[PDB]
């Protein structure tokens, strides 16, 4: 998915 | 090429309502959130929101929510940003952003892609010309005080443009009452004419100002 | 909902490596990306995930991590670097249900400094007789020549500190590269008679210039 936003190190989200 | 385009600047008496928008182009609209980011005069970049266009799930800033309303449409691949009652505060910069997510062992995301900016000025000024007062004088200063004018911008030459050394012309003050006013100096080597030129198109003002020193 | 701060200023001279922090409470396993802005221009990616460089940018900018500091490093630095650096996160605070944040830093203000120091010429210009039957007083002290470009101004009735009327420009590069400045102090004609003496002080570097002007 394309919708993914990431903060940090196995921190993710969509 | 791959951008986002914004649409013109904006003036705007308070009360009255805006939508400023931002065209993508050159990837799949639908699939990069869109940031907003707002930067007032001289100070840092405030986020404003995020918005997935392919199904506009929104995540605001607390310092803008409802203030300002997201919106896309896909049909033309634009982003929007709607107020429906403008105020003083609501005067600076609008960017535009795409999100960009970066791939691999470790996905992040960053914002790569700008819009170039949509400027927006609220303001109840009226058009005013400016009043022109002489600045009478190794170097020597002298100049004009070129005195409170609406809107932007004034040119300044000095003996018709025949005088272009020693003419440095100010930045402009915005003054609390909400017009402008700057001045234009000339240091030099008197006995010789001396006039400063100041032209506000604006108003259609042109001034002539004969330049002398107390008596 | 946490904030990033960094340094408001760096100076450097060409060539020197210039540094600037960002700190914040979750930035150890948060990913933080660098952002560069000429005043003027729309702000430019210059780094993500800490460390990475988007396609162009060149190598003498590196990103670093170390507790919940980030640094940028910039070597070789040149003039063109002159501007705004800000940092940037995510926050994901529950506060139920998950609020997502774009966290910004307030910007630090980097300067290279590519020229000797230089004093500004101050003139302070009193108001003009045609400016005084308008009911109007305006001193105007022009601040040029001088650099590096940043000033403070101070002005003054006999020897008070005032503050009424008082607007002061963010200086500007010049044609010969050095820059000006100009502070406006709006009186009424009462106040301009009202007093002996009014002073304009230009401090820069840790130096002050001052003219001084009298009615009439």
């Amino acid at each position: 998915t394309r919708k993914s936003i990431h903060l940090g190190p196995g921190r993710a989200f969509y | 090429e791959v951008q986002l385009v914004e649409s013109g600047g904006e003036v705007k008496q308070p009360g009255q309502s805006l939508k400023i928008s931002c065209k993508s182009s050159g990837y799949n609209f639908l699939d990069s959130w869109i940031g907003w980011v707002r930067q007032i005069p001289g100070k840092g970049l405030e986020w404003i929101g995020i918005i997935y266009p392919d199904d506009s799930d929104a995540h605001y800033s607390p310092s803008f929510e409802g203030q300002v309303t997201m919106s896309v449409d896909k049909s033309i691949s634009t982003a929007y940003l709607q107020w429906t009652t403008l105020q003083a505060s609501d005067t600076g910069k609008y960017f535009c952003t795409r999100l960009y997510l970066f791939e691999g062992a470790q996905s992040s995301n960053a914002f790569d892609l700008w819009g170039q900016g949509t400027m927006i000025l609220v303001s109840s000024g009226t058009t005013k010309g400016p009043s022109v007062f002489p600045l009478a004088p190794g170097t020597a200063a002298l100049g004009c005080l070129v005195k409170d004018y609406f809107p932007e911008p004034v040119t300044v030459s000095w003996n018709s443009g025949a005088l272009t050394s020693g003419v440095h012309t100010f930045p402009a003050v915005l003054q609390s009452s909400g017009l402008y006013s700057l001045s234009s100096v000339v240091t030099v080597p008197g006995t010789q004419t001396y006039i400063c030129n100041v032209n506000h198109k604006p108003s259609n003002t042109k001034v002539d100002k004969k330049v002398e020193p107390k008596s | 909902s946490y904030d990033l701060t960094q340094p408001p200023s760096v100076s450097v001279s060409p060539g020197q490596t210039a540094s600037i922090s960002c700190s914040g409470d979750k930035l150890d396993d948060k990913y933080v990306s660098w952002y560069y802005q000429r005043p003027g221009q729309s702000p430019v990616l210059l780094m993500y995930q800490d460390f990475k460089r988007p396609s162009g940018i060149p190598e003498r900018l590196s990103g670093s991590k170390s507790g919940k500091t980030a640094t940028l490093t910039i070597s070789g630095t040149q003039s063109l670097d002159e501007g705004d650096y800000y940092c940037q996160a995510w926050d994901a605070s529950t506060g139920g249900g998950t609020k997502l944040t774009v966290l910004f830093g307030d910007g630090t203000r980097l300067t290279v400094l590519g020229q000797p120091k230089a004093a500004p010429s101050v003139t302070l210009f009193p108001p003009s007789s045609e400016e005084l039957q308008a009911n109007k007083a305006t001193l105007v002290c022009l601040i040029s020549d001088f650099y590096p470009g940043a000033v403070t101004v101070a002005w003054k009735a006999d020897s008070s500190p005032v503050k009424a009327g008082v607007e002061t420009t963010t200086p500007s590069k010049q044609s010969n590269n050095k820059y000006a400045a100009s502070s406006y102090l709006s009186l009424t004609p009462e106040q301009w008679k009202s007093h002996k003496s009014y002073s304009c002080q230009v401090t820069h570097e840790g130096s002050t210039v001052e003219k001084t002007v009298a009615p009439t």
